[PDB]
RNA sequence: AUACAGUGAAACUGCGAAGCUCAUUAAAUCAGUUAUCGUUUAUUUGAUAGUUACAUGGUAUAACUGUGGUAA
RNA sequence: AUGGUAGGAUAGUGGCCUACCAUGGUUUCAACGGGUAACGGAGAGGGAGCCUGAGAAACGGCUACCACAUCCAAGGAAGGCAGCAGGCAAUUACCCAAUCCUAAUUCAGGGAGGUAGUAUAAAUAACGAUACAGGGCCCAUUCGGGUCUUGUAAUUGGAAUGAGUACAAUGUAAAUACCUUAACGAGGAACAAUUGGAGGGCAAGUCUGGUGCCAG
């Protein structure tokens, strides 16, 4: 008997009463042995917490396997050869054997995005991807716990040279593991984080080193009590309100009764949030007022039917509140499509007058003449045309997400608001339904994955003015600096992620992985003239394709597990076989991100150019040691570049774009012929060659494409 | 006053003590429960012959107490702190089907047993007037008779304390919830729906007692190192500088 | 034991696996006895086959070694 | 259905079945049918079908169908428990030794089998000594009559042994039990069996009705 820490039980009762998630870390061989502990005070410290648990692995399972008959005759037989007692059964096995425990893979996190759980535990600590933790820390309630096992060895011994020394990081002997490195740094600035070891002992590093007691005991609540009670005579609004977790959604709720009640078809509610936030049971409440409103024709429309799954449910709810009764007031019709996975695609209702709600494919707007009300969810998903289309003379609800699934940059949600200014109504769902407001995990998750960042106008610039384009200079960016965590690090760094986001159409979160670890992927920035912390222009994210990644690759299948692939290679070889082609040395552009507010007065065009006097020789270590940091830019001139034959971009076929690359000099090699089903694009490789190089094969690959081209103006 | 079921522990080799009859006489006068004899420390006797005639004068007068051919269960020793597994299984069966008669006083009055204990008194008060302060207290527990009724400032005792009146009243979900009610939310008892909940006694290995928990349980340099490190890495940060670019200054800040 | 030779897990071969509960049925059940020149029959027992070879093949694989999939 | 010829199948005879042919066979000497103290033959969730072997249409396995129902990551997997034993509650523990058997067999095993577990005769007492007192008993409605070694609610002595407390051996596959057998073991022999009935009598006690001191 041990007094375990008042640390640990202080930090965990302190987030049940204030509702608030917390962050356990331990470290140890053991380490699954304390779940069962930590899982206990959970419920002693209240009852009311879920007591499903999410667990997350890659490959394989600690010491078990998830089935239970197994169990059931393994156990037979320890006891039957007399290993074990016939009665013996350890508190490990004891907290599996009875808890709701969902076993899930890292790849497979798309399906628990729904589902509500009161703890997650994360097996791997190497194997984490940032759409494996938004997804997965999402999932927790208020009060949860978050749990990961740092187990392995390497993991141990990489705490122990930061802890020694933040500069130093431990480094095995081309993946360098930045972002692992950062999670561990960001872990302790958490100020509910706690590292644990397997005897419950709270190691220093942790954030939540004061953490103490609070006494014992919302302002939210009460705002939200009151409005349900006041409209609880209000038919069919009392009901339906009633559903409401938070204040907010109930006045989007409120806010959508009043689009229903005006009858209006030229109006225009735009509901803007974050994932978890509750758009889906606002706008399912919201169809379910339109029924007993009595809206007959009702429309739905999303990229699938099988997304909108959760909103058919919210509506169902939403009926049951109205006294709707299945199979005697309304019927549900599902697909036959197996693509859909019997995904409801119709609700037929009947009484007072026959009501339908049917889901349509957004591509089918013709049939939208007949329709008083379209729900339009995950419009960030649907290409800008497709949506222009669907705004007819009709009422139309839009939910899109800022930073959820793929989602769109925050500039492509403003540049639909900006065409709307058809009467527009705007609503906005800041305050979550799952945790208290202002968690700190989600403050925490947002920082180290940086998807809450939001660009910002510099007034500096505009005293200044804007500079010319000769003036600035491009700088290359060291990534071991931008990735240490440091205050003006991790501020310079996030001033690249908004311009990462906001320009362009999809970001996924594990793009964040890609710019840090993979090392053939370079920074460039294209920073004002030198005359506090330089604000980027234009940020060039450019990947080493060719030959030159050929080592790298060979390494790679040695260890066993081909890394990534070598894309515009690949492309030119399918289409022409060159074996030239691959064996030349060249870079793509994946990705060139301008300001929104700055376009058109051509940063673009200079930052390439600049480039490509870089890599074609006319500007003519840095490591962090591995177990006083180097500077955070690095100068063209300070850094050689290396011998390139071409420069490649990949994007979709736009005339914007189109124009801007052959202004560049770019030359278009190839387009696919399948449009990219979320924009509607066409694919297009453009190559550019340098000086001082063969330029022969191009020449061909463009006779080539035209006669593609021509022949498939006709097709598609 | 409470116990719907008893089991009555009589050493064998010693026979019948006060502290068994007076809660039968107890028992007898406040309501008779369901009563069972349980007999030990019978592997104490060394002959067969006297085994038997103490089991048959045992049996004969707990028939006298309770009524003729009461159930009277025979344990022999005890190995590893726990009695034969068959005796012990043989109980099961008959706790398992065991019907109880109303009583008068039971079903007519409201009552729960305290299964934990917690002081809501603010820490604060306890010091400013003192330990000596009246201390606000909640108890936790399965309501059991009649209903209680909702409204709070109900007329209640606790024995050995005094009359006090409920200040609030809220219910909660079950802490242990029965198979048939959790998988709700001739077919035999899954072993995944068996449940044990207990607050004040340890359970698994963790025992919680006032604010306080307690549990029972390269590389390790490396751990010892770490538990040893003084300085918190948000300070350890403060000291970091870092250089914007290769000749310029180092900014520990920003502004 | 310079082919192995004691004991021997696993695997391939060989042998043997042939109380209860419901219904009810008059010499159609059962008992005695006859015949099988009209039949099959492991096993036990007695008899019984003169009609490259100083020893052929994998046309062969288990156990076994090692790589993996699966909630199983 | 009775029979002949020929064929099919069985391990073989045979309407057992198949093709043709004759219209036959039992019976008032009881055919056929009915009842019965004719406990005085069937299946293993329900029908259909297959497989092995000398011997089974197998309490074995396999296919489809009809229902029951379990686990799951909902993609599939698997079951015969639709059982057994109880109540209106402990069927367990020890063995192949004894009689027998299956096998590559002396030796392995058998919940075949065996072992154990949970109305009939005794005891609560027998034998002396002393002291102190004259009443003890029987019949009779009546009055009374008949008869003599008695009473103790007194003291006291030395012997006997059972239930129990139990050392052993024997008994047995081993063990329990049985039989035999060292030491201890009684005066309140408190080492303290009951059940039922018939009568009393007592207070500065209580109640009720009266012709005191009475009556209930």
């Amino acid at each position: 008997k041990k007094a375990i820490d008042s640390r640990i039980p202080s930090l965990i009762r302190n987030g049940v009463q204030t509702k608030q998630r917390s962050i356990f870390v331990i470290v140890g061989d053991r380490a699954r042995n304390q779940l069962p502990n930590l899982h206990y005070l959970m419920m002693s410290a209240d009852l009311k917490m879920n007591k499903s648990v999410l667990w997350a692995y890659k490959k394989k399972l600690l010491g078990f396997t998830s089935h239970r008959k197994k169990r059931e005759n393994k156990i037979k037989k320890e006891i039957k050869r007399g290993t074990r007692e016939v009665n013996e059964m350890d508190p490990f096995e004891s907290f599996i054997s009875n808890q709701n425990i969902r076993y899930v893979y890292y790849k497979e996190s798309e399906k628990i995005l729904g589902n509500t759980y009161g703890m997650c535990i994360l097996q791997d600590f190497e194997a984490l991807t940032p759409n494996l933790l938004a997804r997965t820390i999402e999932t927790v309630e208020g009060g949860g716990i978050v749990v990961i096992l740092l187990k392995s060895m390497s993991s141990l011994k990489q705490l122990y040279t930061m802890t020694m020394d933040v500069h130093a990081r431990y480094r095995t002997e081309d993946v360098v593991a930045r972002f692992n490195e950062r999670f561990i740094l960001s872990l302790g600035s958490n100020p509910n984080c706690l590292v644990v070891d397997d005897e419950l002992n709270v190691l220093p590093l942790s954030g939540a080193k004061n953490v103490k007691p609070l006494p014992p005991k919302p302002p939210k609540q009460l705002e939200l009590q009151e409005l349900k009670e006041s409209l609880e005579d209000v038919q069919p609004a009392g009901s339906l309100v009633s559903l409401s977790k938070t204040v907010n959604q109930a006045h989007a709720i409120l806010s959508f009764i009043d689009a229903i009640s005006e009858k209006t078809l030229n109006f225009t509610v735009a509901l803007t949030a974050g994932r978890g936030r509750g758009k889906s049971a606002a706008l399912g409440i919201s169809i379910a007022a339109a029924v007993s409103h009595g809206y007959s024709n009702i429309f739905v429309t999303s990229p699938s039917p099988e997304n909108l799954k959760t909103l058919f449910e919210f509506i169902f709810k939403g009926f049951d509140a109205l006294g709707y009764q299945e199979h005697i007031d309304y019927d549900i019709i599902q697909s036959t499509n197996p693509d859909f996975n019997k995904a409801i695609v119709r609700v037929d209702i009947k009484r007072d007058h026959r009501q339908t709600i049917q889901y349509i494919v957004p591509q089918d707007h013709q049939v939208l003449g007949q329709a008083e009300l379209v729900v339009i969810d995950e419009a960030a998903a649907i290409p800008l045309p497709i949506v222009k289309n669907l705004l007819g003379p009709y009422l139309v609800f839009m939910a899109s997400t800022i930073n959820g699934y793929e989602g769109t940059g925050r500039s492509l949600s403003l540049k639909l608001i900006q065409q709307l200014r058809r009467q527009l109504r705007e609503i906005s769902l800041d305050e979550p339904i799952r945790y208290a407001p202002g968690d700190p995990i989600e403050k925490w998750l947002n920082k180290l994955l940086c998807l809450d960042v939001t660009l910002i106008k510099n007034p500096r610039f505009a005293t200044r003015g804007t500079p010319h384009p000769s003036q600035c200079n491009l700088f290359v960016v060291n990534r071991d600096t931008l990735f240490s965590y440091h205050p003006v690090s991790e501020n310079f760094l996030e001033k690249m992620m908004a311009l990462y986001v906001s320009s362009h159409y999809k970001n996924s979160p594990n793009d964040l992985q890609l710019m840090s670890d993979a090392p053939a992927h370079k920074l460039f920035v294209l920073l004002p003239p030198i005359d506090r912390i330089p604000d980027p222009l234009c940020v060039i994210q450019i990947a080493l394709e060719g030959e030159i990644s050929k080592e790298s690759v060979r390494n790679s299948l040695s260890r066993g597990q081909r890394a990534g692939g070598d894309l515009i290679p690949w492309l030119i070889s399918q289409q022409f076989q060159d074996e030239e082609f691959a064996s030349l040395s060249g870079a793509r552009i994946v990705r060139i991100a301008t300001n929104p507010e700055y376009a058109s007065m051509g940063y673009g065009s200079r930052a390439i150019e600049l480039l490509r006097d870089y890599f074609e020789g006319k500007f003519t270590d840095y490591s962090i040691k591995r177990v006083t940091l180097p500077p955070l830019l690095l100068k063209l001139s300070e850094q050689p570049p290396h011998y390139l034959h071409y420069l490649g971009v990949s994007y979709g076929l736009t005339q914007s774009l189109h124009k801007f690359w052959k202004n560049n000099s770019f030359v278009p090699v190839y387009l696919r012929q399948t449009a990219n089903d979320l924009t509607g694009e066409h694919t297009c490789v453009m190559l550019n060659v340098l000086e001082g190089r063969e330029s022969n094969w191009l020449v061909e690959f463009a006779k080539d494409f035209r006669k593609r081209f021509l022949s498939l103006l006709s097709y598609d | 006053k409470i116990a719907d079921l008893v089991l009555l522990l009589i050493d064998g080799n010693f026979g019948f003590e006060m502290e068994t009859m007076e809660f039968l006489n107890i028992a007898q006068h406040h309501g008779m429960p369901r009563v069972l004899g349980v007999a030990t420390h019978l592997d104490l006797f060394k002959s067969q012959s006297t085994l038997r005639a103490s089991k048959k004068r045992l049996k004969h007068r707990f028939w006298t107490e309770v009524y003729q051919g009461a159930k009277l269960f025979y344990l022999s020793g005890v190995i590893n702190g726990r009695y034969p597994d068959r005796e012990i299984l043989n109980l099961s069966r008959f706790i398992s089907v065991m019907k109880f008669r109303p009583l008068k006083w039971r079903n007519e009055h409201p009552y729960m047993l305290a299964d934990r204990f917690t002081d809501l008194t603010h820490p604060e008060l306890i010091e400013t007037q003192g330990l000596q302060i009246d201390r606000k207290v909640a108890i936790y527990g399965y309501l059991h008779g009649t209903p209680l009724p909702s409204a709070p400032g109900t007329r209640v005792h606790i024995a050995g304390v005094g009359d006090f009146s409920v200040a609030q009243i809220e219910k909660l979900p079950d802490p242990c919830p029965t198979p048939f009610y959790q998988q709700k939310l001739r077919k035999r008892l899954d072993d995944k729906d068996k449940l044990i909940y207990a607050p004040m006694s340890d359970v698994g290995g963790v025992l919680m007692d006032k604010d306080a928990v307690y549990i029972d349980i390269e590389g390790e340099k490396l751990m010892t190192g770490l538990q040893s490190v003084e300085q918190s890495i948000a300070e350890k940060f403060d000291g970091v500088g870092l250089q914007l670019f290769s000749n310029g200054t180092e900014l520990h800040e920003v502004a």
